[PDB]
């Protein structure tokens, strides 16, 4: 039912739990890098252009 | 409040033993009731373990001597 | 219909003084850049302040010359006088003299007091004297005005930094109130010359901009 | 592809500007000049750096 | 022919016009290309892929 | 319509068949959002069975890729139409011209890296003008298999689910035409002998616009059928 | 420091005007132009159609006998309609029309404190001698842009995207003002382009009030 409390507590679990960003062809070692997540609206995975 | 672990690696120079010792410390801190030596600031247990690593007041030697001492005192407490 | 989320100064957590850092949140969508631009350009282009305008050194007559006894050149002397952060009272302009001799540094505390003329950071060196006969003197004319003026726009011409702020640069990053999606968090960082306090400089600029929008405001 | 272009266009010089031969006491006044538009980004000045 | 058609209106021959920054409000220090390019929308919608 | 075209867009629009090309020239006697009527010129009328001709347009119907095909009129009343010219604007066309998108005012300049590698930075005014919003008709089928342990019903009462999700449902078991359904709600209530009712998939809105019911020869009906 | 004031309202047409601000010191013209342009474009309250209730139509994607345009096209045309309700913050209108011919916006039987600014805005075309439409158009005040898919009941209420933005294009000019004896006095010329439902002077005053209220934090 996506209550308001769930959205509040999501920001707690997502704080410093790094995830694995991964592309489909993983040619080398840098194809899997770990980032901390920042919760934003939309349906797109924002990626830091420096990597 | 954590970006990288370069200082922690400079403390214990293996880059792999660091992960094991931090995992052991955070496992001690999370499921059990062991208190952190550094006051946490609403952070996940991993970075409290890493911050304990970087200030230098913990390592594998400190952890296993503390665990041996705790085991000795709890087995002596039975009397 | 006119209920806008009022920004509040959450923290003024600052580096050592005259290097404040104000972060006010939460702004409505897009007003962060508006307020940042207004405050930035007003602080950097129109503020009442006092800075030196021209200097009259007795020993030299041309901007590219050499006076025996100093280890610097004329260019570095003018460049040091560029940053002479001095606060002046009601008088629009006063004349300062820097009579000094002897081997050693020539700081800003070795100037004639002239009463109301006060230097906020006296340890500012001007030149170094390395000769027994090295007698230096200069007639500095500090003036009152607003903004920044180049020397090539107006007896040696010196760029006058009237506005006390040295570096002003705002920053806008996303912030969220309890439910609403996209707001702004204006982050204002500034560093002034010491003649004013940044937390007071920001509200001075705010007063300057507010006084403009009082003729056609609904109050 | 964007940062290289920005840096290359910034860290470049051409012989004209709004202010060219003027002297500055550091990076902060250079920023003040460029934000106010009293000196182009491709001037040739002599700043005092530390 | 393109430049002649541009000259038929009141548009610059170069094809580039002058835009001011939306946020900053100052001049962009280079003329930039502005025109009407036929912009399609592909049906690779993100919510069909999220 | 595209501004910088090629001149073949008319050929593609008249050839692909979505546009209702006028078979015989004449005068539009009656135009409507669902049909077009021509009073044909007396030159092209047959001796017998001439009468007039009626073009039945295609309304919002599902396409093979879940997009929206929609024929809409592009002619007015009392407008003389020649032979072999378009009468009904189809999907992504404009007056018999293939219009696959929109003309947008672009500017080639870096903008704070929001167009870093290949990205495109789009104004709010673009969606304010309602330009790129696209209709997506999709169908959901809820078969009622007479499997083992008994046949399954399309009844309107579902156990252990409150009336909140059954408010949109009628007394028969089917959702009303025109209901603004949200993701996760019930469309048709199907329960197997001991809850397997069809639901809208997660994270898709929409509005029910057409419900068709097919029944076996031997299973009589329900009131909605 | 001098202070500006509105000196002229160049009402060149009904929709777009050219307001002038004078005088401004050197460096304040661009500041005021940018701030007022952004506030006007982003934060001007207005009025727009929000909900439409056609009597014989269930959903947006249906068709009706007699009308030459689909219901969705009628919704878009109603979305592109401006209104200037005076006192109330939420009003419900009514539109009845019959006979062959276009349905002009002037056919709305609006009460006293509701004004249509562009009556010639065509809505749809009836193509039948006996065919009528009767819709309950809904109008409320708002701000910014609230699409239909982000707010918060029957099967007859057609939700329509709202664009609460009376202005459409705000361009400012900066030039020297011919004062008696002074230099470096800018003369701001805000060439604004509304859609006819707001007085430019009131828009400038509202923008000034919003800016002053924002500065009132310190």
């Amino acid at each position: 039912r996506e209550e308001a409390v769930v959205w509040d507590i999501l920001d707690e679990v997502i704080r410093e739990h790094p995830v694995l960003l991964n592309r489909a062809p993983t040619l080398h070692r840098l194809g899997i890098q770990a980032f901390e997540p920042v919760l934003i609206e939309g349906k797109a995975i924002q990626l830091h252009p420096l990597v | 409040a954590r970006v990288t672990v370069q200082d922690a690696v400079e403390k214990i120079g293996n880059r792999f033993d660091l992960v094991l010792v931090a995992a052991r410390r955070a496992r001690q801190m999370q499921v059990g009731g062991k208190d952190p030596l550094v006051p946490e600031e609403n952070d996940k247990t991993t970075v409290i373990a890493l911050r304990e690593i970087e200030e230098g007041l913990i390592n594998n030697q400190i952890l296993d001597v503390r665990e041996r001492q705790e085991q000795q005192e709890q087995e002596a407490a039975e009397l | 219909v006119t209920e806008f989320l009022k920004p509040r100064l959450v923290d003024i957590e600052q580096v050592s003084s005259t290097h404040a850092k104000v972060t006010l949140e939460p702004l409505e969508r897009g007003f962060g850049h508006t307020l940042g631009n207004a405050l930035r350009r007003i602080l950097l282009s129109s503020m009442p302040g006092c800075a030196v305008t021209e200097v009259e050194i007795d020993g030299v007559l041309h901007e590219y010359s050499t006076k025996e006894g100093v280890q610097e050149d004329i260019l570095e002397i003018l460049l040091n006088l560029k940053g002479l952060a001095v606060r002046v009272q009601g008088k629009d302009e006063v004349i300062l003299t820097l009579n000094k001799s002897g081997i050693g540094p020539v700081t800003a505390a070795d100037i004639t007091h002239d009463g109301d003329v006060e230097i906020v950071k006296p340890q500012h060196v001007i030149c170094h004297l390395t000769d027994e006969n090295a007698s230096i003197s200069m007639r500095i004319k500090v003036q009152r005005g607003r903004g920044y003026v180049p020397a090539s726009t107006r007896r040696l011409l010196v760029d006058a930094c009237y506005s006390p702020v040295e570096r002003i640069a705002y920053n806008v990053e996303a912030a969220r109130v309890e439910q609403r999606t996209d707001l702004d968090k204006l982050v204002i960082e500034m560093e002034t010359n010491g003649t004013i306090d940044p937390e007071e400089a920001i509200r001075r600029a705010a007063t300057i901009l507010a006084e403009q929008l009082e003729a056609f405001v609904d109050l | 592809q964007d940062v290289v272009l920005g840096l290359y266009y910034m860290t470049r010089d051409c012989v004209n500007a709004k202010g060219e031969g003027m002297v500055l006491t550091g990076p902060k006044e250079a920023e003040r000049l460029y934000r106010s538009g009293l000196a182009s980004l491709h001037a040739r000045v002599k700043v005092r750096i530390t | 022919e393109i430049k002649e058609l541009l000259k038929l209106g009141d548009l610059p021959t170069s094809g580039q016009i002058r835009l001011y920054d939306g946020r900053t409000g100052e001049q962009f220090e280079r003329p930039v290309t502005v025109g009407y390019m036929y912009m399609l929308k592909l049906n690779h919608l993100v919510d069909d892929k999220m | 319509k595209p501004l910088v075209g090629t001149g073949m867009e008319r050929a593609v629009a008249v050839d692909s068949g979505v546009t209702a090309v006028a078979k015989r020239g004449g005068v539009v006697q009656y135009v409507d959002a669902s049909r077009i009527v021509i009073k044909v010129n007396e030159d092209e009328m047959y001796p017998g069975e001439a009468g007039i001709d009626i073009y039945n347009l295609t309304k919002y119907t599902r396409s093979n890729q879940n997009t929206c095909i929609n024929q809409m009129p592009c002619v007015s009343l009392g407008e003389p139409v020649e032979r072999g010219d378009v009468l009904a604007d189809g999907p992504s066309t404009d007056l018999g011209e293939l219009a696959l998108g929109q003309n947008m005012r672009v500017a080639f300049m870096p903008w704070n890296g929001y167009n870093f590698e290949d990205s495109i930075l789009v104004s709010e005014r673009v969606v304010q003008e309602d330009r790129f919003t696209t209709i997506h008709i999709q169908e959901l089928a809820c078969v009622s298999r007479d499997t083992k342990l008994g046949p399954e019903e399309i009844t309107a009462d579902i156990p252990n689910v409150g009336e909140a999700a059954l408010s949109k449902l009628d007394e028969s078991g089917i959702v009303y035409i025109g209901a603004e359904v949200t993701g996760g709600d019930i469309l048709v209530g199907k329960v197997t002998p001991k809850d397997s009712s069809l639901r809208v998939p997660n994270g898709v809105s929409g509005t029910v616009i057409d419900v068709q019911v097919f029944t076996r020869d031997g299973v009589e009906k329900d009131k909605r059928a």
